[PDB]
């Protein structure tokens, strides 16, 4: 049960996560690993955006899969 | 008396000086082995840039001490 | 005085060309071409003083009728032996 | 809790000092982390008419910025009808944990007097304001006149 | 019982050649013989006792590969390409024509053994380079044991590595065959041309196959010119377009020196012929006067003059000079020694900071002339650094590119090669 | 050559104090000041040297930000409970600890941490940060953040793209030359992809964005995100000011979202920002070949396994070990040839048809066909007990394939040198 996150600086990293976990907790894990505050991140998988409502299993996140990270500058 | 000048990468230079030898003369003595005209060369000692017209003994240098050498590609 | 009775010399044979690539198969001009190599392979000369293997230039002229270094018309000028 | 200890002394200082631009410092003495206040401008057309502001101090104060909410409506190029202002003195990129809230007050009031048509969240309104300034001094005047408060 | 045998046989063979040490590193015979002995002994061991199961033969082969590729001889000369070189040298030293005549049976047997030691090595291209070089030498100099032996060795190499491996050697051999054929036709066509005074013979090679370079700037004497031109015109007749680039640096003949007192008969190279034929008229030429007429290069002329002066045919102005080491100047006489005498006849008279300097010059000339062309810049930087060193043109281009990406210059907009001063 | 190196986090952290010592040898300032100044110059020694020694200092120091109750908690404390930077402001260590902790644990700002008091901008060194906080995990987080900043800001270092390799490839100067970093991966140091021998980096990017059969997130990224002009990170906007400020680690550069230009003039006084039939067929052909080769290069484990299994099985039927050795070598060459043909197709896409392109697209078809025949030989025709011909066939085939691919690479590189292609 591991997935891959492609960071802004290349540096692909791997996450340990359970299929019942939510995107907010995923963001918290990414924040702990790298340092990006978990509120200007967007995670993109399979060409569709990842909101905060549903979960990885809902989004049909497989195992040993990659999902990208982009910034969410506002204001 | 024998002093040395260190380049930025780390290569070492041996030069003998006379008390009345001038900074420009030292630049030439550098160039006879480094091929760098004195406009590009700069000489560094005690954090202060070595003035062009001065004498090696003015700074009260004693031999052995390194007068660190730095390049400058503009050099006026 | 005369001091000459015998002589044995060594000479290298080579095609009478100025550059050596054949510019079609990119092989050395003296070697075999790209089809005779995957197994009587002479050189042909062009009226513009260009030379290639015979088999390479044959296929090239079979498809397009242009000398492939100078996009001009092509006609045979001297074979090789 | 340190938020409360700081805010009580800051509020006491503001009240004791007295100001010519801030009136009606209304605050719930129990929660004490929310402020309701009335500001009054001087420059037209916003001078005609009073209007109110609500401040929400977050839990982690003064180590996080106090978000400000602009309750009463107003016709300003740099203010949303929902009541959101940008005010770079507060954005999380520059909030320094020593600035007294009155400095925020003067910064906001200076924003009110002087518009910024180059950082707009009402794009068409700001473009028109930067185009034909003369009429909007009346256009916003009616809106404030019918939607301000008693000063 | 497999994994253990491999460890024993590899360990045993390694120290067998360690004993010879440096004595092998210059004598391939002992090295190849030792490897062969170890292999033969343990092949005989696993041939009968172990019934020749696949695993044991696999162990033998793996260990032989291991201890042939790296061992003491490899380490002492510090590379892995010292075993194939030694094998090639052994094969050459076996196929040369020595005083001893090789018996066909034992020759074939020994070549069969060399094939084994070859099939174990792991870099079969260095071996081809060295074998090609040595075969070229001993074919050109007519110094070979048996043409059947040469053909057999090439045939088994082809069997063990394929038609592409041994194409150069096959061409290199058929060339000597065609040369032998063509010389007879020249002799036949020669019945009607009356060759001036000499017995002529030539060996006409190919170009891509043999490892030889063009020539060494020689000016032919007038003695051989008739034969040279007649053969070149004959060759141009039988073929359409073909260009003989004669190379005299490796070619030999025979003199008769019918000027001394006892009718000797010399035997030397073409450079010797040029020099000695020069002295047909007079005997008071110097090094400069010689290079005026023979056009030979200074170093080769010095070598040839020294080798002649080692013999008593030519003598300096001094009589007891140690001609082996004394080097001479362009204004130095050479005297023909008229009284030379040899005890016999038929003599055989033969044998970075630099990058930083690049960048400094680049920026200096740039600020001197802001706008200027690439090739002219190359010339100017070469002039500025001539007293120091001549950096390679790729190195200068590289430093130019590094300085471009370091923001001290940028190629002008729209042109591939034109540099403007970064401001 | 291409001199490079591999390190880990601890060595890449210690090399920082190494560089600090190197520069401070001649600067003669305390370590904190040197670190600040150098970090402002993207860790380039000579730039700092020339900008420090070109004239005045105080302008640089202002350009680098270096030069009774508490005002934060409003409580009284002993004079032993007040500390502050060299700017003059004085606070207490409880507020210091909480401020630094919240900053570096909830904002990620590791290196650019400024003085708390209003209006000040004197940033905080390393020693003070270590001297105030007390937790250990916070300290290690700070170390990790500054190390990541050091790597990303520098242009001689690069994290390995492998999903878990923790290694930086320190090199002397970047030229898109492949390197390997001991985790088993080799990549193009300049673009981060796998090594691509003939094709240039930019065409590889343009082709890999729309690879058209592997990923779709690139379409989203193009359709909804620009890139920061300064730090080059993909940014998605959902605000309204149009006055974007890059909230990266140390790219605090503010600009305009639409024109993507600097914001200082822009919006200041008066400036206002406001495939038919042949193409898809050509793309279809090239992408078909590229995807086929990608599939085959993905299944390379199965090819090794299957040839190994047939290798053993053929060995047990009274066949020795050296045969199956040549078989392994053949497989290796086959894989290399497919790997090169892959990027050769990419190169041959973006290429306008001229004379020197039909030559290339006629050579690569031949190498394609020979690769296919070799792969056809292996599977079936290694069947059984026909070694003496199949071995010859396979050796002849793979030497030919290797020679041809070397010719293709040389053709491409010569064309680049001679400016002979047109797109
Ligand atoms: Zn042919
Ligand atoms: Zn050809
Ligand atoms: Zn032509
Ligand atoms: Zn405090
Ligand atoms: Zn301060
Ligand atoms: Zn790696
Ligand atoms: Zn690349
Ligand atoms: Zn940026
Ligand atoms: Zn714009």
């Amino acid at each position: 049960m591991q997935i891959f996150v492609k960071t802004l600086t290349g540096k692909t990293i791997t996450l340990e996560v359970e299929p019942s976990d939510t995107i907010e907790n995923v963001k918290a894990k990414i924040q702990d690993k790298e340092g990006i505050p978990p509120d200007q991140q967007r995670l993109i998988f399979a060409g569709k955006q990842l909101e905060d409502g549903r979960t990885l299993s809902d989004y049909n996140i497989q195992k040993e899969s990659t999902l990208h990270l982009v910034l969410r500058l506002r204001g | 008396m024998l002093i040395k000048v260190k380049t930025l990468t780390g290569k070492e230079i041996e030069i003998d000086i006379e008390p009345t030898d001038k900074v420009e003369r030292i630049k030439e003595r550098v160039e006879e082995k480094e091929g760098i005209p004195p406009q590009q060369q700069r000489l560094i000692y005690s954090g202060k840039q070595m003035n062009d017209e001065k004498t090696a003994a003015d700074y009260k240098i004693l031999g052995g001490s390194v007068l660190h050498l730095v390049l400058a590609l503009r050099g006026g | 005085r005369f001091e000459v009775k015998k002589w044995n010399a060594v000479a290298l044979w080579a095609w009478d060309i100025v550059v050596d690539n054949c510019a079609i198969c990119r092989n050395h001009i003296m070697d075999l071409c790209i089809e005779c190599q995957a197994n009587e392979c002479t050189v042909a000369w062009g009226v513009c003083n260009h030379a290639f293997h015979f088999h390479c230039i044959s296929r090239w002229l079979k498809t397009r009728q242009v000398c492939p270094l100078d996009n001009r018309e092509w006609e045979f000028q001297k074979y090789g032996h | 809790m340190a938020a409360s200890r700081r805010l009580m002394k800051e509020l006491e200082e503001i009240r004791k000092a007295g100001m010519k631009n801030f009136r009606n410092i209304q605050v719930d003495e129990a929660n004490l982390l929310t402020w309701q206040g009335l500001i009054v401008p001087d420059n037209p057309p916003y001078d005609k008419g009073a209007f109110r502001i609500e401040i929400n101090f977050p839990a982690e104060y003064p180590f996080k910025p106090p978000k400000i909410t602009f309750k009463t409506k107003i016709y300003h190029p740099n203010i949303d009808e929902k009541g959101q202002v940008c005010l770079p003195v507060i954005s999380a990129e520059n909030w320094k944990p020593a600035t007294k809230t009155d400095q925020v007050i003067q910064s906001l009031i200076a924003l009110v007097n002087d518009p910024q048509p180059e950082h707009p969240l009402r794009a068409d309104l700001a473009e028109e304001y930067s185009k034909d300034r003369k009429k909007f001094a009346k256009n916003a005047e009616e809106f404030t006149k019918k939607y301000g408060e008693k000063r | 019982l497999k994994k253990l045998l491999e460890t024993h046989i590899h360990n045993q063979g390694l120290a067998a050649i360690e004993k010879c040490g440096e004595a092998a590193l210059n004598d391939p015979k002992m090295y190849v013989q030792t490897v062969l002995d170890v292999h033969k002994k343990y092949n005989a061991l696993v041939m009968s006792a172990f019934n020749n199961d696949a695993g044991f033969v696999a162990a033998l082969d793996k260990a032989c590969g291991r201890f042939i590729n790296n061992n003491a001889v490899t380490k002492m000369a510090q590379s892995s390409s010292k075993s194939p070189e030694l094998l090639a040298r052994y094969c050459d030293s076996l196929l040369k024509k020595s005083s001893k005549n090789p018996e066909e049976a034992e020759l074939e047997d020994t070549l069969n053994q060399v094939m084994v030691v070859f099939k174990y090595i792991e870099d079969k291209d260095v071996f081809q380079k060295f074998y090609a070089k040595m075969l070229a030498k001993r074919l050109v100099h007519q110094n070979s044991a048996s043409d059947d032996a040469e053909a057999s060795m090439i045939s088994k190499l082809k069997q063990a590595c394929g038609f592409e491996y041994t194409s150069k050697l096959q061409r290199m051999f058929q060339d000597i065959g065609v040369s032998k054929d063509l010389n007879e036709q020249f002799k036949k066509h020669l019945t009607n041309s009356e060759p001036l005074d000499l017995d002529f013979s030539i060996q006409v090679l190919s170009s891509g196959s043999w490892p030889f370079q063009q020539s060494c700037t020689f000016a032919l004497p007038s003695e051989l010119e008739r034969s040279y031109q007649r053969f070149t015109a004959f060759y141009a007749s039988r073929h359409s377009g073909r260009k003989l680039t004669w190379l005299y640096q490796l070619s030999k003949g025979e003199l008769v020196t019918n000027c001394f007192k006892n009718r000797y008969t010399l035997q030397a190279s073409t450079f010797q012929m040029a020099i000695l034929l020069q002295y047909n008229t007079e005997d008071a030429y110097t090094v400069q006067q010689l290079t005026d007429s023979t056009q030979i290069k200074m170093d080769i002329l010095a070598q040839v003059l020294q080798i002649l002066l080692k013999s008593k045919l030519l003598v300096l102005e001094d009589e007891n000079a140690n001609v082996d080491e004394v080097e001479l100047k362009p204004d130095t006489l050479i005297k023909l020694y008229l009284g030379y005498k040899n005890k016999k006849l038929r003599v055989n008279i033969n044998v970075e900071d630099r990058k930083l300097l690049i960048q400094a010059a680049i920026v200096r000339i740039m600020k001197m002339r802001k706008v200027l062309k690439h090739q002219q810049l190359l010339g100017e930087v070469l002039t500025q650094l001539s007293s120091r060193f001549k950096p390679r043109v790729p190195v200068i281009k590289k430093c130019i590119d590094i300085l471009i990406e370091k923001e001290y210059l940028e190629r002008v907009d729209g042109e591939k090669d034109t540099y403007s001063y970064l401001a | 050559d291409y001199r490079y190196e591999v390190l880990t986090a601890e060595q890449i952290l210690q090399h920082m104090v190494e560089c600090i010592r190197e520069v401070n040898e001649v600067i003669q300032n305390p370590a904190t000041i040197t670190r600040i100044l150098l970090s402002h110059f993207n860790w380039d020694k000579e730039k700092l040297m020339e900008r420090y020694f070109d004239g005045n200092l105080e302008k640089l120091f202002a350009e680098c930000h270096v030069i009774m109750p508490c005002q934060i908690c409003y409580l009284n404390y002993p004079n032993s409970y007040f500390t502050g930077l060299e700017c003059g402001h004085k606070f207490c260590m409880q507020c210091w600890s909480e401020y630094l902790t919240t900053k570096i644990m909830e904002e990620g700002m590791g290196q650019t941490i400024s003085c708390p008091a209003h209006g000040c901008d004197i940033l905080v060194d390393d020693n003070t940060v270590m001297r105030l906080i007390t937790d250990s995990k916070v300290k290690l987080k700070y170390q990790h953040l500054i190390t990541n900043s050091f790597v990303e800001c520098n242009r001689l270092l690069k994290w390995c793209p492998a999903p878990d390799c923790h290694h930086v490839v320190k090199v002397q100067y970047p030229d898109a030359k492949p390197v390997r970093c001991k985790c088993g991966r080799q990549f193009c140091f300049n673009c981060g992809e796998n090594w691509h021998d003939p094709v240039k980096c930019k065409w590889l990017k343009k082709w890999i964005k729309k690879c058209d059969d592997d990923s779709e997130t690139s379409n989203w990224i193009a359709a909804n995100t620009k890139e920061c002009p300064k730090c080059h990170v993909t940014i998605e906007k959902d605000g309204g000011c149009n006055h974007m400020v890059c909230r990266n680690q140390n790219c605090k550069a503010e600009f305009c979202w639409v024109c993507l230009g600097p914001w200082e003039p822009h919006g200041s006084a008066w400036y206002n920002c406001n495939r038919s039939r042949a193409a898809l067929q050509r793309y279809l052909f090239y992408c078909n070949r590229y995807m086929n080769h990608m599939q085959s290069l993905r299944f390379e484990h199965k090819l090794y396994a299957q040839v190994k299994q047939k290798m053993e099985e053929m060995q047990q039927h009274n066949m020795s070990w050296i045969e199956v050795q040549f078989l392994k070598k053949a497989v290796d060459v086959l894989c290399q040839c497919r790997a090169t043909l892959m990027y050769t197709y990419v190169f041959a896409f973006y290429l306008k048809k001229n004379n020197q392109s039909i030559i290339f697209e006629n050579n690569q078809a031949d190498l394609e066909n020979a690769t296919e025949v070799l792969s056809g030989y292996l599977e079936r025709d290694i069947s059984q007990d026909s070694l003496q011909d199949i071995k010859q066939k396979v050796q002849d085939k793979y030497r030919y394939c290797e020679s041809r691919r070397r010719v293709l690479l040389q053709h491409v590189h010569e064309g680049y040198e001679k400016d002979l292609w047109e797109y």
